[PDB]
RNA sequence: ACCUCGAUGUCGACUCAUCUCAUCCUCGAGCUGAAGCAGGUUCGAAGGGUUCGGCUGUUCGCCGAUUAAAGAGAUACGUGAGUUGGGUUCAAACCGUCGUGAGACAGGUUGGUCCCUAUCUAUUGUGCCCGUAGGAAGAUUGAAGAGUGUUGCUUCUAGUACGAGAGGACCGAAGCGAGGACACCUCUUAUGCUCCAGUUGUAGCGCCAGCUGCACCGCUGGGUAGUAACGUGUCUAUUAGAUAAACGCUGAAAGCAUCUAAGUGUGAAACUAUCUCAAAGAUUAAUCUUCCCAUUUCGCAAGAAAGUAAGAGCCGUCAAAGACGAUGACGUUGAUAGGUUACAGGUGUAAGCAUAGUGAUAUGUUGAGCUGAGUAAUACUAAUUGCUCGAGGACU
RNA sequence: AGCGAAAUUCCUAGUCGGGUAAAUUCCGUCCCGCUUGAAUGGUGUAACCAUCUCUUGACUGUCUCGGCUAUAGACUCGGUG
RNA sequence: CAAGGAACUCUGCAAAUUAACCCCGUAAGUUAGCGAGAAGGGGUGCUUAUGUAAAAGUAAGCCGCAGUGAAGAACGAGGGG
């Protein structure tokens, strides 16, 4: 199946109005800088207590 | 449609669950997909709870849920369990382990997560 | 469940050995032959020492349903075979004797005369 | 006709042996005494109805507007508020008990949300016959059927609106009519309703006075066991 | 608002008895059926083996199967149905909670019995 | 032969049907060479119902069993971007015929390609943004709608009206059913691939037993929950208004008569409500309730330091929901989920032990042991020590 | 001669009997065979048939009327396209 | 996958039952070779014992729903062109 008359560029630009991601959340760890995503581990391998992993 | 890979059927799932729980018992920390770790923690805490009895029936029951690794053999792993795993988990009922959320993977961008043991 | 074109065994002295239900009565497509109904049947195999032979069609009453139905009395009944009693288009039947136990829920729909000549009632 | 009402939640199903040597499948509904939140006659808001509260909860688990509305009229802080048409006999602050609302064996209708099963297919939604599977089947053999009403310039040239087609099913308020209540329990605020009630346990359940039967009463009685070894 | 979801049995408790004996499948029992045709209360006798024991409280149902004159008969009983007297005649060695072998097992073969 | 040949895909059944009324049934009414039952014909009424099979490829048709009846048609003689190719329409061949022959025949027979990931409209649900008189949470109104609106049998009235006898009701009531719709899992079944019991072949746990891996889930018998139905409960109606055909009342033109012109009525499963569902994007964007704001001073108080306190969103834990989005419950006063303990429920006597026995095996510990979802208590683990949008009433 | 409403029959859905609750299909028999028919062979013929057709025993989700499970796909997230 | 068992469909198309081992039994017809594994029935596990070279074979005992337990092993009958 295919269209009869070709869709113009403005139809495409209208359609993709909703294909936009939702931004994530910035978070400042109490024992780590390098602002991170909320509800996950940090970059310094911590989570506020529990140095569970290294940085490697 | 036609012939394809066997996939993630139940037998493969439980086999991977047992392998993962044996590995995490052998070492202590495991990084993997969050859902799989959350599912496997049930069997993990089941085995930990059943291991505190220290009886031959419990040994026989838990034998069919453990696969050895490079660090410990099956007998070595059972000896480790009877040595330094049970006594620490007598004062805390259930919830012996914790799971935390790691960042996304580079290639698949799926939610990685770590599972470890705690007091 | 005794549906369209179903074999069942005769349970009376009619000279037949095997009978087959062909078309149910009542309303259209009711597809049910539960206890107490009247159904059109056709005898398949007939032997001498009887009164009727093969080829002809009759109207009979089903008695035995292997599946069994939950009665409105709180008790369930089951059977291991299906059978029917041949009648002569009236309340009184052509049968003179009944083989094996029969039901009782058909008491409200009449036919107690037929019910009165069974070996036992369950 | 005047219609009373009450709210509650279904918690289970059992059966009860009644008189005349037969049974009755029963659902058990746990209701809790409520507070009449409001009554509106047809001379104030033109709809004579009654707003009631149910599923009482503590105060620290409720938003500011609803708790303020509840404390304005000196009522219990409650979770659910809903209206029932054609009821004016009660008054603000009065409690409603099922034992003081009906008789032993009258007829009352029930309503509840439906147990949704997700995006249910067309076959289960409208009981359409499956296509043949032997002697060839094509790619599909489970589909709603041809909705076409005619080709050409102007015969149909359109899929008719409201044709039965797959989609959302369940999770929609449904009702069952002409049911008989049998048993009560004042010590546990419990009622027994004959038949089955749609909606899983934990959802909202509403009992209203029947309309097809305008409140006729015919007794229903159960037997009591009297056998001991 | 908080509920146990066990009140079903809490109200079911009133329609129970102690006459009913504890028994399982694989035993021969004879029960009596009371029939009421508006007069002449009739007592029946029904003997046979127990097939299953499912359900709890008021939902406990069981099956009686018998073979008479070459015809098998099977009936299902709710335990707490009114006017149902049940007694234990003979019990033997049980193997399964629900038995599925009563259609190719006939006489002249010793059915199991215990002490 | 006027559109189509740089494509308009023809028969038939299957699924789904829709529509019209010259009505097949149910409904009402008249007439009748209509005693009653039972008829025959006509008049309005299309909401609903309108069977299953054997024959040939099938409508056509025959026959069989029945049903209140087994309607008449159209929609590209409905629907191959929905199937099925039996027939028609391919290349093969056979038989009869035609033809001197290649070959053919509306003559007969056997085999044989059926593609397409949907752009829009339409439709089924479903969401994001804006919108509604400042902003949120709600509760209702029902403008315009949709769905549902078949009925059979037996008994009572009653062997009563009627007819002579035989025969045999209109009007109402009761119960029993069958179609189809709504849900439910107490019983009954099917299913139940991280459950229970039994068991073979093999590879290992060094070895006996006991195990796991694989052998269609290895196999066989069950079964938690969920899930459905062949299972169970309800619905099929009661009624009001205005009515169609009809039947009237009184009364006129044209002193009579007249159902009609005025006035007034009875009156059909049709029409509008009473039944169920959704509903203010219903621009006629509706009513009410609560909560918050209006904070000295700066062009249009215009963003000027305070940009809601009301709430919502980001993220997390989940199923009463769930394709994502949404809905619903809860985010440390916290039982939301996973644990641990208690139990239900299912399976059926766990291993080991003691012991009889040549030995499989049997007997007591042992109605024990085990358990995926179940019912609860319990902060044990995860929901953290968080971020963002969010006010000066726009118009009398 | 033999055969015969034969896949040859338009009339014809030929007659009749049988199988069937019912047979435009099947088997057999009836001949005025349009144009049957003898080396374009005629007639039976044991066994063979991925040959065609007819009836029938058991067994069957084809069906009465559908239902459940698992996967892979589909479907949201990532990469490519 | 309950009950039915070919009733949908042009046609039992496709699917499912019979499967191997050895032991009985097997008709009409027939170019006498075949038809024929015809059809239709029995059982196959384990332990002990008896035996021959081990086996194969037999007797006694044990249990389950089931004993080529798993998989891999043939649906026939009849009438024709």
């Amino acid at each position: 199946a295919v269209q009869q008359r070709r869709s113009s560029k403005h139809r495409r630009d209208k359609r993709r109005s909703h294909d936009a991601l939702t931004a994530q959340a910035l978070s400042v760890c109490q024992k780590c800088g390098k602002k991170k995503l909320f509800h996950r581990v940090c970059s310094c391998g911590m989570y506020g207590d529990l140095r569970v992993k290294k940085a490697y | 449609s036609y012939i394809n890979k066997p996939g993630k059927t139940s037998a493969w799932r439980v086999m991977t669950v047992r392998q993962q729980v044996s590995a995490v018992l052998a070492y202590g920390k495991i990084e993997t997909t969050l859902k799989k770790a959350k599912n496997t923690q049930k069997r993990l805490d089941k085995l930990i709870t059943l291991a505190k009895v220290d009886n031959f029936n419990n040994r026989r029951q838990v034998k069919k849920w453990l696969l050895n690794t490079n660090l410990f053999d099956v007998d070595q792993l059972m000896d480790h369990l009877f040595s330094k795993v049970a006594p620490k988990y007598e004062k805390t009922p259930g919830g012996y382990s914790r799971v935390l959320k790691l960042g996304p993977r580079r290639g698949d961008a799926t939610e990685m997560a770590i599972l470890q043991l705690t007091d | 469940m005794v549906s369209f074109m179903t074999r069942l065994n005769v349970a009376d002295n009619t000279g037949a050995k095997q009978v087959g239900i062909i078309k149910v009565l009542g309303s259209t497509r009711k597809r049910y032959a539960f206890l107490g109904d009247v159904v059109v049947v056709s005898v398949k195999d007939a032997i001498p020492s009887g009164m009727v032979k093969k080829g002809q069609v009759l109207r009979a009453v089903i008695v035995r349903t292997k599946k069994g139905q939950q009665r409105k009395d709180g008790t369930h009944l089951k059977f291991d075979d299906n059978a029917c009693v041949l009648i002569k288009e009236d309340k009184s039947p052509r049968g003179t004797r009944i083989f094996g136990p029969v039901a009782r829920e058909l008491r409200e729909r009449g036919y107690n005369k037929i019910l009165s000549l069974a070996v036992e009632v369950v | 006709m005047e219609i009373r009402g009450i709210f509650g939640v279904k918690v289970g199903m059992s059966q009860v042996f009644t008189t005349n040597n037969e049974r009755l499948p029963i659902t058990v509904i746990y209701c809790e005494p409520n507070q009449v939140a409001g009554v509106k006659t047809e001379a104030k808001d033109k709809y004579s109805a009654t707003l009631l509260s149910f599923d009482t909860v503590e105060n620290k688990k409720l938003n500011k507007p609803q708790q303020g509305f509840f404390e304005k009229n000196n009522l219990k802080p409650t979770k659910h508020l809903q209206e029932i048409r054609n009821m004016t006999g009660f008054e603000m602050g009065q409690q409603i008990t099922p034992q003081n609302l009906f008789q032993v064996g009258e007829y009352v209708d029930v309503s509840a949300i439906s147990k949704g099963r997700g995006f249910t297919g067309a076959i289960k939604r409208w009981n359409f016959k499956i296509g043949p599977l032997g002697h060839g089947a094509g790619y599909p053999h489970r589909f709603q059927g041809s909705v076409q009403a005619g080709r050409g310039g102007a015969s149909a040239q359109r899929v008719f609106k409201g044709k039965k087609m797959s989609g959302h099913y369940g999770h929609e308020k449904v009702t069952v009519q002409n049911l008989r209540i049998v048993g009560f329990d004042e010590a546990n605020m419990l009622v027994l309703v004959s038949g089955a009630i749609a909606g899983p346990e934990g959802g909202v359940v509403l009992i209203r006075t029947a309309k097809k039967k305008p409140g006729v009463v015919k007794p229903i009685e159960l037997a009591v066991q009297t056998e001991k070894a | 608002k908080i509920n146990k979801q066990a009140l079903i049995d809490l109200v079911e408790q009133k329609q129970l008895k102690a006459y009913v004996p504890e028994f399982s499948a694989g035993d021969e029992v004879n029960v009596a059926i009371k029939l009421k045709e508006k007069e002449k209360v009739r007592i029946q006798n029904f003997t046979g083996t127990v097939l299953r024991r499912r359900g709890k409280g008021i939902s406990e149902t069981f099956i009686v199967r018998k073979t008479t004159d070459g015809i098998p008969i099977e009936k299902n009983f709710q335990i707490h149905n009114p006017n149902i007297s049940i007694e234990l005649k003979r019990r033997g060695k049980v193997r399964r909670a629900y038995i599925s072998y009563m259609r190719e097992r006939s006489g002249k073969a010793a059915k199991i019995k215990e002490r």
